[PDB]
């Protein structure tokens, strides 16, 4: 496919992947008594093996020759969900994040000691202002239009 | 005004031809890069105006479209036929070293002439006719060069992109596919594969 | 045979001559 | 109990509580949906 | 002045034993010594540059001595791929018998030591042949040193000192360096790979005796005044050839055939005599430019003075670079420091690529050695052109006469620079070290399907742009329909294309995941050297911390521990932080280069490629791994010819480990120790019979950093050097 | 195809354009950029002994001032086009279209 | 010997005289501030450059400056 | 006449080696006695490297901005 990869459905090496990782946890459950709580454990991490690798398979993941997923961040729309996707969701939350203590900063910047509540946060304040971040990239837009996101002649 | 509801730019009064206020970059800032311009987009302005037809009227006739029409040159032993006609000096350097010297030479007069406003207009041969006779009607007619050169500029710019949007076609060959049927023949297709 | 000359010759008589030279050039007062 | 919570509110204690939370949940989350290199949804 | 140093009165004056080694270490800042003049200053650097010269003359000499004299040059031209070719001989009276009889190979009646410069096969490929030739070459280079020392003698007795406007016309130097510098020179060794070169690569051996006798081509000049080049193009030699002999071989002079040739596995001499045949011309005529005394040409002064965006986003432009650059002798070797860098890592990447050299592309060792070699100069070339460009923004950067141009405006926006460099190593480094942290823990807790693999795509398109198949993605080249592909199939494109897709050579080796995280940090390692280096240089003339640093010179201990405390605020500071991430980036280039092959030579590219992507793989499968022979050179069960390089290796870690020291203990600690010693000499019976004339003293607080610096580098480069011959060559493979 | 007639066409060519056709933008520009200079002042004036150029070669009682050194350059010019067109002739080289 | 200068910033306080461990410096009189006095440094023969008065200066920038120069044996603080 | 801005008015710094520079601050008191070189006297937001947090200016270093 990309690359010169294989869907990781149709690689050999992927599925003797999975073989010899069940193999390896059964020789571990070999060694206790079926009802016991190790084999049970044992027993789970098998479940979730296969839970991975049938994952992995479905959602389209490539491989290489080591039967391992590669991730194709070109942006060819087959694999967003491989970085595209999250990387949104990251910056989103980044946005958020760094929004909300920008908001934080502005606000207690004119306080008689500011330091003060840097270090001992005003909790109330903060609990005012974390929900702000949910519209961030309006917020920072307008901001940025209206000439409040960068401070003039610095 | 070229967009109603905008200030026009501060060096664009409205005053010189073809000027309707566009220039969003600021480009015509500086008076003496304006100046320049005007004389620039003139020079392009006329050479669309001769290329357009030249490029449109060998494609309803029999002879090949503007890019079949520049064919020979890429095989060695290549000789042009104007009107069917093989004409001898149709080879590739012959007709490039011709070209060089005789272009070179009338753009370069052009290069060593600075009034400025005869760059831009300089008349007298090139005005055997008399055209600018009435100044009203002279300069009327420079908003009739500067608006037909600008469309014939548009028009350069629609073959190109319709030539990269169906290599070997002609303008009018992309305008027939789209008479067949225009509903389902259009930039559409191209712009969305 | 040489090398049994010219090793000795620059590993030994060499540096002790440059670093005795060299001692009194930096030891000198004009 | 205003100087307690004044003390509840300073920079150490407060980033125990916030990165505990988040710990726990991040922990949560790939409890129910372990494993993932990908966001499978689209 | 009154004694050692002459230069410096003020360090003669010192009574301590600093006045012996600040008179060392400031020998060569001749801008620095007493009564320097700028026509002093331009004659000194003019003789050091014969000086240097003739040092260089001097080297190779030696070289060509010993390989004739001691070496196995004939016999390895009769079979290059199972000789090992010899450096010199070892006469070492340390020896045991042992050494004796390990060291003792290469077909040779003593020790000797394994050359892995690679000139035989660069001597063997220019057409030299038997060890008279060597001799003949070595006497010349003692002769042009011989001249060197001649010259730099010559320009320092007045009517021949040239005066400073002499160094700086700028023009007339520039005409005669691209011209006859770069396009003579370039035009004449495509002499003498078409007269010499070329015949020894079909048998005929051509010397100073018959080169007047035999035509180089049988219709030669000719065709070359005719117009009709093609016929020199005419007669290539075969794909079945053999190097020294006539089999195979063709008439061609200057082909453009753009592979290699399939015994050497080299490029074709046809190929290189035609290249600097073209770039010679090339050189020719663009030295034609500037003007000098024919009333035609530029001034390259009105040209800056020219170059000025309107709307003024840079401001003045580049006016008055002109006088910047000409008056300051650091600002013009830190552009050639900088480019020359450049050009250094270039060779490194396109010698193992391109080899050009008969038979050296199977010498492992001599490959890996070559790159290791090239890579570090280039680092080392890199933060030296840095220093120059603070030193420049210190002693001649004048800021009235620069005002408003692009090289103020790097100053006065100094800290979004700086603040972006910083930006781009923490994303990269965050990023960069997470993903191999990640893929470790996976690995650790058996799960290596749960790894970040990023395919390097961008590259591998890139890669099929040139014409590789390996990833199928039918671009330029790389596709049937493509107009790149149908305008060179009828010239280089078989050849290269025959060369790329080949999978024994490393050209546009194939590169996975591996290859992705590693590239990653070299990004990381360029971007923080660069930080460095850069923030040391516009933070050179002063920050808020010293706005007035700009008063106290290059190098300074420090501004005390006022105002916060101030070590290590100087732009020498800088540079010397600067050379440990060069250290850091290089060790990690030349990390990544020695595995990829090493594992490539074994056939076992795999390992590479699985290994690479966590840390504990580079750890376990590539150093530890790959020590076991080295580490085995001398044991309590006896010794090999390793030992010299188990021996290295060690010292190269005690050296390291040395350095820390100076790095980690500062002065003052050491400065009251040597006071107790003096009490202890002065109160000692007989001992005080002996005085010292030098007041014993602690090492100087920069001292003691460029002290530290160079055993680290000393013992990194020795160390590394060890492991990576004693690993390759012990395989050969 | 004929060395002679391809070098005597390019070069003849090439001194007619530098003659009559180039030589006012050439002298224009040539004047305007003006001769190098550090400090402020000519290589010459600023003490390079071997700076000062020759006038009696750019002397020439050609009446529009062409000299040996105009000569030389477009000549250069004319010889590097001409062994240009014969090179090229002679390839053999075609583009697949 | 270490230079040492100081600038007519100085606001006489005294504070590099009390901080100098050599006696390198002295309070001469001045009309340019409300102190009426400005520092000297008469005696930098005996500086040995530890900067305690660049410590000591409470104006932005410094008034006093310490130029590390020459090396003597007092500069060094060498009792040997 | 009052030589100065007024006190209290915000000035904005131009000695480049000053750690507030091109930054602002608060006028205190300006010092009328002539023969002064820097009888300007600032307060300022922020400490300097030396914890230093008011200073004094000549009357061509202080800007006065509203
Ligand atoms: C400059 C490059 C160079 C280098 C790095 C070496 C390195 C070496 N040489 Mg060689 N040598 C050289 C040039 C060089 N040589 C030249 C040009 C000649 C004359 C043809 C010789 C002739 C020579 C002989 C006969 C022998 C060596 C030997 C040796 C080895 C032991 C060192 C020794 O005996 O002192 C070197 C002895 C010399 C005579 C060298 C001086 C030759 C010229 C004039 C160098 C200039 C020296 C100058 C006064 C100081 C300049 C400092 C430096 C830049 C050279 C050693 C590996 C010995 C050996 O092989 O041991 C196994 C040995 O017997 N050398
Ligand atoms: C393994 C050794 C090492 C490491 C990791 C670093 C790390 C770094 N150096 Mg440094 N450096 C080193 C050796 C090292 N250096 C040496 C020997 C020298 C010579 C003295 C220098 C001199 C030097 C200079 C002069 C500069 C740097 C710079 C930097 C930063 C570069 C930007 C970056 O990569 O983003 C961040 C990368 C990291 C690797 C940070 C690692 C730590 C992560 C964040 C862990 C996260 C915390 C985690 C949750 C655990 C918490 C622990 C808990 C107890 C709180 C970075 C933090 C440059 C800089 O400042 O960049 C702006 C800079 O100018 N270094
Ligand atoms: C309000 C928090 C905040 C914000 C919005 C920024 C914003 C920025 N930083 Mg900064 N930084 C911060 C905190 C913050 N930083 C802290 C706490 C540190 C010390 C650990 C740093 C140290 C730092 C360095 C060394 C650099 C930046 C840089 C940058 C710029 C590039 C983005 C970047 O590299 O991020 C990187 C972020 C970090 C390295 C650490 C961020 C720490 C957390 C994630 C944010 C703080 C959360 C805060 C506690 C929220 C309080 C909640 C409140 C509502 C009560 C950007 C303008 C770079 C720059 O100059 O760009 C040109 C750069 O060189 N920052
Ligand atoms: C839709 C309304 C509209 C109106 C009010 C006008 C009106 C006018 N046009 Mg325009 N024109 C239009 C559409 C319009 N045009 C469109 C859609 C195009 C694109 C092809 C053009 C392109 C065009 C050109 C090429 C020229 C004009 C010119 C003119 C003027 C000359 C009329 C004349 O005969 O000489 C009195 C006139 C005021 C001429 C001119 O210069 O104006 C003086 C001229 O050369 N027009
Ligand atoms: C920048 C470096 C980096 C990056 C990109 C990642 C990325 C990832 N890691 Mg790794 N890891 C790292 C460093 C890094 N790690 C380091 C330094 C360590 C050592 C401490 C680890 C140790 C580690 C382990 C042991 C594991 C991971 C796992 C994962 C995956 C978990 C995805 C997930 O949680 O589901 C999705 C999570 C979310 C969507 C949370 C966001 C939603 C927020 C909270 C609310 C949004 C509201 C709207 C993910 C792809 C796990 C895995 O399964 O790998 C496949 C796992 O087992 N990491
Ligand atoms: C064409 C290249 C070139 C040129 C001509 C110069 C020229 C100059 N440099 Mg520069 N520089 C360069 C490249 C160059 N440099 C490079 C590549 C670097 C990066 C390493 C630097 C970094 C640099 C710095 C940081 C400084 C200079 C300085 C200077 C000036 C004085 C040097 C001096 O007198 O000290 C004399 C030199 C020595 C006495 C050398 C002794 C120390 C060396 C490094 C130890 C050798 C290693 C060891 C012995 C190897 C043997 C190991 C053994 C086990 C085998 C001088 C004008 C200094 C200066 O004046 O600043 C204004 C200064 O501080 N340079
Ligand atoms: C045609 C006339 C001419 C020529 C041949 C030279 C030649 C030279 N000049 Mg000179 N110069 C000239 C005219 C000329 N100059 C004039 C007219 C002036 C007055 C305006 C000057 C004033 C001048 C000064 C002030 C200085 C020089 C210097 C130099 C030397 C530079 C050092 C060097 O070896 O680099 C050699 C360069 C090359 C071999 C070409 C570039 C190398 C490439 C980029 C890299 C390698 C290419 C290739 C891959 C190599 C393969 C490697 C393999 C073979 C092992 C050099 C030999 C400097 C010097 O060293 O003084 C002695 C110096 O200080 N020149
Ligand atoms: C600076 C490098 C250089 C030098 C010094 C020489 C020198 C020489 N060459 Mg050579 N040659 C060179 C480069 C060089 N060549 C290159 C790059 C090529 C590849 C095209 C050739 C290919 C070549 C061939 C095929 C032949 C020579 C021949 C000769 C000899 C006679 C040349 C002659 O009189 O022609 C005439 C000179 C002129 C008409 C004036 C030229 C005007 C100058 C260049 C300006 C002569 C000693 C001939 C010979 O006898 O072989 C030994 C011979 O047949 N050369
Ligand atoms: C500080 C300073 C300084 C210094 C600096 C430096 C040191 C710099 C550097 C730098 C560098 C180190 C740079 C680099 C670069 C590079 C580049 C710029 C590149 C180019 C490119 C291109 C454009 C290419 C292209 C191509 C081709 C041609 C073909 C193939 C493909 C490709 C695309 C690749 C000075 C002295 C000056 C002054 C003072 C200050
Ligand atoms: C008297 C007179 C006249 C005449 C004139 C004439 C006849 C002229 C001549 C002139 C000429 C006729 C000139 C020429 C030429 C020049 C030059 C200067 C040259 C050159 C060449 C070159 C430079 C080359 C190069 C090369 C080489 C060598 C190798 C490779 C190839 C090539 C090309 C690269 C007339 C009537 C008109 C007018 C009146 C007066
Ligand atoms: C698409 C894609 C890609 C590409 C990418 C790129 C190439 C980019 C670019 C980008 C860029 C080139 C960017 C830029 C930037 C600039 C600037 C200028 C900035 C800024 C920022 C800011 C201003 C921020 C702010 C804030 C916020 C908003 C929130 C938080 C807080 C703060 C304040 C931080 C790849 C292939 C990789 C992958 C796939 C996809």
């Amino acid at each position: 496919d990309i690359a010169g990869l294989t869907p990781c459905k149709d690689s050999k090496q992927f599925a003797k992947r999975e073989k010899q990782s069940i193999k390896k946890l059964e020789s571990s459950l070999k060694l206790y008594a079926p009802d016991s709580a190790p084999a049970l454990a044992i027993n789970a991490t098998i479940e979730k093996t296969k839970r991975r690798f049938d994952n992995y398979g479905k959602q389209g993941l490539l491989c290489g020759a080591d039967g391992l997923p590669h991730l194709i961040v070109s942006g060819d729309q087959r694999h967003w969900g491989e970085f595209i996707t999250p990387g949104i969701l990251f910056l989103y939350i980044a946005g958020w994040i760094g929004w909300v203590g920008r908001s934080y900063l502005i606000a207690i910047r004119d306080d008689k000691k500011p330091t003060q509540k840097e270090i001992i946060i005003d909790v109330p304040l903060a609990t005012r202002l974390v929900f702000r971040g949910f519209s961030w990239p309006i917020a920072a837009y307008r901001e940025l239009l209206n000439g409040e996101l960068v401070a003039k002649d610095v | 005004d070229w967009m109603p509801g905008q200030p026009r730019p501060s060096y664009l009064d409205g005053s010189a031809p073809g000027d309707f206020g566009f220039d969003p970059l600021r480009l015509g800032e500086v008076p003496e890069n304006l100046e320049r311009f005007k004389e620039s987009e003139l020079i392009h302005c006329r050479w669309a105006m001769l290329a357009v037809p030249g490029i449109l009227v060998p494609e309803a006739l029999g002879l090949g479209n503007w890019v079949k029409a520049q064919e020979w040159a890429a095989l060695p032993g290549g000789q042009a036929t104007y009107l069917g006609n093989p004409v001898p000096w149709g080879t590739l350097p012959t007709i490039l070293v011709i070209e060089f010297l005789s272009i070179a030479f009338v753009e370069h007069q052009r290069s060593m002439e600075k009034d400025p406003e005869k760059k831009k207009y300089p008349g007298g041969a090139f005005d055997p006719l008399g055209y600018s006779k009435d100044p009203k009607k002279f300069h009327e007619y420079k908003i009739k060069e500067v608006k037909n050169g600008r469309l014939a500029l548009l028009a350069f710019v629609g073959i190109c992109v319709q030539q990269s949007a169906y290599p070997g076609t002609g303008p009018l060959e992309n305008l027939a596919t789209h008479l067949a049927d225009p509903w389902h023949n259009t930039i559409g297709n191209v712009l969305i594969p | 045979n040489l090398p049994s000359l010219f090793v000795p010759l620059v590993g030994l008589l060499f540096p002790a001559v440059a670093m005795a030279s060299l001692f009194l050039h930096v030891e000198k007062r004009l | 109990m205003r100087d307690l919570k004044t003390y509840l509110s300073v920079a150490p204690v407060a980033s125990t509580l916030w990165f505990a939370a988040l710990a726990g949940l991040l922990i949560e989350i790939n409890r129910f949906f372990p494993d993932a290199l990908t966001f499978p949804f689209f | 002045a009154l004694r050692f140093p002459r230069f410096s009165q003020g360090l003669a004056q010192d009574p301590t034993t600093r006045r012996i080694w600040f008179g060392i270490a400031t020998a060569h800042d001749f801008e620095s010594h007493d009564d320097i003049t700028e026509g002093r200053l331009y004659q000194n650097i003019f003789a050091s540059h014969f000086g240097q010269l003739a040092i260089i003359f001097l080297w190779t000499s030696g070289n060509l001595f010993h390989v004739a004299w001691q070496g196995n040059f004939e016999a390895w031209v009769q079979d290059p791929l199972h000789v090992r070719p010899i450096a010199h001989a070892i006469w070492d009276p340390h020896f045991g018998q042992p050494a004796v009889e390990a060291f003792t190979r290469g077909g040779a009646l003593g020790p000797v030591n394994i050359a892995y410069s690679g000139v035989y096969q660069w001597w063997y490929t220019i057409g030299l042949r038997t060890n008279e030739d060597l001799y003949t070459g070595a006497i010349f280079l003692l002769f042009l040193s011989f001249i060197s020392l001649l010259a730099g003698w010559l320009h320092l007795q007045p009517k021949w000192k040239p005066s400073v406007s002499w160094f700086k016309n700028a023009e007339s130097r520039l005409n005669h360096h691209l011209s006859g510098l770069f396009g003579v020179s370039s035009l004449a060794w495509a002499g003498h790979l078409v007269h010499v070169a070329i015949p020894g690569s079909r048998g005929e051996y051509v010397r100073w005796n018959n080169f007047l006798s035999v035509l180089p081509h049988p219709q030669g000049l000719g065709p070359l005044f005719t117009g009709q080049w093609n016929l020199y193009a005419q007669n290539p030699d075969s794909s079945n050839h053999l190097f020294s002999t006539s089999q195979g071989a063709g008439t061609a002079i200057l082909t453009l055939l753009g592979g290699f040739h399939p015994q050497t596995q080299s490029l074709w001499l046809t190929d290189m005599a035609h290249h600097h045949l073209a770039i010679a011309i090339l050189f020719l005529i663009g030295g034609h430019m500037y003007r000098t005394n024919f009333g035609i040409g530029h001034s390259i002064k009105y040209i800056l003075e020219a170059h000025i965006p309107p709307g003024g986003r840079l401001g003045r432009g580049h006016k008055g670079l002109y006088d910047t650059i000409n008056n300051s002798i650091h600002f013009q070797l830190g552009l050639a420091l900088a480019s020359l860098g450049v050009i250094t890592s270039l060779v490194a990447q396109h010698m193992y690529s391109l080899p050009a050299y008969a038979f050296i592309a199977q010498d492992f060792t001599t490959q890996a050695a070559l790159y290791t070699h090239h890579q570090y100069i280039a680092g080392f070339i890199m933060t030296g052109a840095f220093a120059h460009g603070a030193i420049f923004f210190i002693r001649d950067y004048n800021p009235e006469q620069n005002a408003d141009n692009v090289l103020a405006r790097m100053l006065e926006h100094k800290e979004a620079i700086i603040s972006h460099l910083s930006w781009a190593s923490l994303f990269l480094g965050f990023h960069t070290l997470g993903l191999y942290v990640h893929n470790d823990v996976m690995l650790a807790f058996g799960t290596p399907e749960k790894q970040i693999l990023i395919e390097p795509i961008f590259a591998q398109w890139i890669q099929s742009a040139h014409g590789k198949t390996s990833y199928g993605f039918d671009v330029l080249l790389s596709s049937t329909n493509s107009p790149a592909l149908n305008a060179g199939r009828s010239i280089w494109l078989p050849g290269w294309l025959n060369a790329i897709n080949e999978n024994s050579n490393s050209l546009f080796l194939t590169i996975g995941p591996g290859d992705f995280l590693v590239h990653h940090a070299i990004a990381l390692g360029l971007h923080t050297t660069t930080l460095i280096l850069v923030k040391g240089a516009l933070d050179a003339r002063g920050s808020k911390l010293m706005p007035d640093k700009k008063d106290f010179g290059y190098s300074f201990p420090c501004d005390g521990p006022g105002r916060g405390g101030t070590c290590d605020i100087s732009a020498w500071d800088a540079f010397y932080l600067a050379v440990f991430w060069m250290l850091n980036t290089i060790g990690w280039v030349t990390f990544y280069w020695h595995w990829k092959h090493i594992t490539l030579w074994q056939g076992n590219v795999s390992q590479f490629n699985e290994s690479s992507t966590y840390l504990m793989g580079w750890l376990r499968d590539y150093l530890w791994l790959n020590s076991s022979q080295l580490i085995n050179g001398y044991n309590p069960f006896g010794m090999n010819s390793l030992s010299v390089w188990a021996w290295m290796f060690l010292f190269g870690h005690l050296v390291w480990a040395t350095g820390f020291m100076f790095l980690i203990s500062w002065r003052g600690y050491w400065q009251e120790l040597i006071e107790t010693l003096a009490w202890a000499h002065e109160r000692t019976p007989l001992a005080n019979l002996i005085r010292w004339r030098d007041k014993p003293v602690a090492l100087s607080i920069v001292q003691a950093r460029l002290v530290g610096l160079v055993h680290f580098s000393v013992g990194y480069i020795f160390t590394y050097a060890a492991f990576l011959i004693a690993s390759t060559s012990g395989k050969f493979g | 195809l004929n060395p002679s007639l391809v070098i005597s066409l390019s070069t003849g060519l090439s001194l007619f354009l530098g003659r009559f056709v180039f030589f006012n933008f050439q002298r224009e520009n040539v004047a305007k950029q003006g001769l190098p200079e550090q400090n402020g002042v000519t290589h010459f004036e600023a003490g390079d002994t071997r700076a000062k150029e020759y006038v009696s070669l750019l002397k020439s009682n050609d009446p529009v001032g062409f000299n040996i050194v105009d000569v030389l350059a477009w000549g250069s010019i004319g010889h590097i086009v001409a062994y240009y067109i014969l090179a090229t002739s002679s390839n053999g080289y075609d583009p697949k279209f | 010997s270490h230079s040492v200068k100081i600038y007519d910033t100085c606001i006489g306080c005294t504070q590099c005289v009390r901080a100098c461990p050599t006696d390198v410096l002295e309070m001469i009189p001045w009309g340019g501030c409300k102190a009426k006095q400005i520092a000297s440094a008469p005696r930098t023969e005996d500086c040995v450059g530890c900067k305690r008065c660049e410590s000591a200066c409470p104006t932005d920038f410094l008034s006093v400056r310490v130029y590390l120069w020459h090396e003597t044996t007092r500069s060094m603080g060498l009792a040997y | 006449p009052p030589i100065g801005p007024k006190r209290g008015a915000k000035v904005k710094i131009l000695r480049q080696e000053s750690y507030w520079y091109k930054g602002t601050g608060s006028v205190v008191a300006v010092d009328q006695d002539p023969n002064t070189r820097y009888p300007v006297v600032v307060r300022f937001n922020k400490v300097n490297y030396a914890n230093v947090s008011t200073n004094n200016y000549a009357l061509d270093e202080v800007e006065e901005v509203k």
